[PDB]
């Protein structure tokens, strides 16, 4: 709750401009590159980080 | 390592010990007689040292 | 059923002799170095996976940051279980030890 | 599915079923 | 030889004369608690020493 | 129907440390119930008498607060907690 105000921009900034990122780890451990993207699909994705999981057994998990 | 990923059980300690021919004639799940690791065409040869039932080889699915 | 009820009674027993009773630790007051960064390494790792915060974060977003301002204020929810070397230990929660 | 979040580690009977 | 005698396998195997040690730890039925430095290092667990000289526990505040 | 005691070792996260009984229900007990279990015998239909065994052997049983083993790695916990299990088995 405290992160998100970093990390989206992080995402947002993609993998080639620092400071930025590089992948999502999804509560189910799917791992999402953030090389191959527009900045379009990068705001979606960023606009998606703090949303609760709908998995019972990830309930305990976030985002990295 | 993943933080979001904890590991329930602990080895405590190791101790050292012949295997005897008894246990390995179980465990095993096949043996090798034919001193021929791969036929013609590169398929492993069954019975071989490459066989499916050691393990996957090379695009092939694990008969075990 | 029968053979695992004797399992758990042996090792609690076990555990509970190892266990030095809160008037008869002789280990040193103070908070070793080491104990201080775990102690904070664990509460910061805790932070991060959305663990109650019992302090106010003046706009921090490091958790190792927010774990430091918790230690300061003694408001860290952990103990120390300090291990002499036959197996037996000591518990200190993080409020009786003092910092430095 | 079939993780250390979901399901216990090791479960024993602790008395005979009543 | 200034080591032969110790508690762990671990240690005098990965020193030198793999092999000797290994034959000496498996004929004497040997069992190591993974408490050299080395020794669980091979087998991956935390250390004995400085951080890992105890452990951490959480006071939940509801029985 | 059969009530049958059990004790299994299960995790924590940070998220349930105020409330480690509810977190060991919303965990490891919820997904439990209207499931056959090996390890029982049936059809595990509900549980009652959840109660965490304490870390420190020297406190009481009417004990409010207890103490959780922190993973060295994770900030996970692990503990053993009793509860008997309502369970139908054919």
């Amino acid at each position: 709750a405290y992160n998100i105000a970093e990390l989206r921009q992080a995402v947002i900034n993609g993998p080639d401009k620092w400071p930025g990122a590089t992948q999502i780890q999804n509560e189910d451990g799917s791992l999402v590159s953030l090389i191959g993207m527009s900045v379009e699909q990068r705001k979606a994705l960023a606009n998606q980080l703090l949303t609760p999981s709908s998995n019972v057994s990830t309930h305990t998990l976030n985002k990295k | 390592m993943d933080i979001s990923k904890p590991v329930g059980s602990e080895i405590t300690s190791v101790d050292f010990g012949i295997l005897t021919a008894k246990e390995i004639r179980n465990l095993s799940a096949k043996q090798i007689t034919n001193p021929t690791v791969l036929d013609n065409l590169g398929h492993p040869v069954s019975g071989g040292l490459y066989d499916l039932a050691l393990g996957a080889f090379l695009r092939n699915l694990c008969s075990t | 059923p029968e053979d695992f009820q004797q399992h758990e009674q042996i090792r609690r027993k076990t555990l509970k002799e190892k266990a030095i009773p809160k008037d008869q630790r002789a280990t040193t007051p103070y908070m070793t170095k080491y104990e201080r960064a775990r102690i904070l390494g664990t509460r910061a790792l805790q932070i991060s996976m959305n663990a109650p915060v019992f302090v106010d974060l003046e706009g921090e977003t490091d958790p190792l940051r927010i774990a430091m301002k918790e230690l300061a204020e003694k408001k860290i929810p952990l103990v120390i279980r300090r291990y002499l070397p036959d197996g037996s230990f000591e518990d200190w929660s993080v409020e009786e030890l003092i910092v430095d | 599915t079939a993780t250390t979040l979901n399901t216990p580690v090791v479960i024993h009977a602790t008395q005979l079923p009543q | 030889q200034g080591m032969e005698t110790s508690t762990s396998s671990f240690m005098k195997m990965s020193y030198e004369t793999t092999c000797q040690f290994l034959t000496k730890a498996v004929l004497d039925n040997e069992r190591e608690q993974l408490d050299s430095p080395s020794a669980r290092i091979v087998v991956g667990k935390l250390n004995n020493v400085g951080t890992g000289s105890f452990d951490v526990l959480a006071k939940v505040p509801n029985a | 129907i059969v009530r049958v005691p059990i004790a299994l070792y299960v995790s924590l996260a940070p998220m349930y440390l105020e409330n480690p009984l509810q977190g060991v229900m919303k965990q490891h007990l919820n997904p439990l119930v209207m499931k056959y279990n090996n390890k029982v015998g049936g059809v595990v239909l509900g549980y009652e008498g959840l109660k965490i065994l304490d870390a420190d052997p020297l406190s009481k049983e009417d004990t409010s607060e207890k103490l959780i083993k922190i993973t060295p790695d994770t900030p996970f916990g692990f503990t053993w907690c009793h509860v008997n299990l309502y369970v139908w088995q054919p």
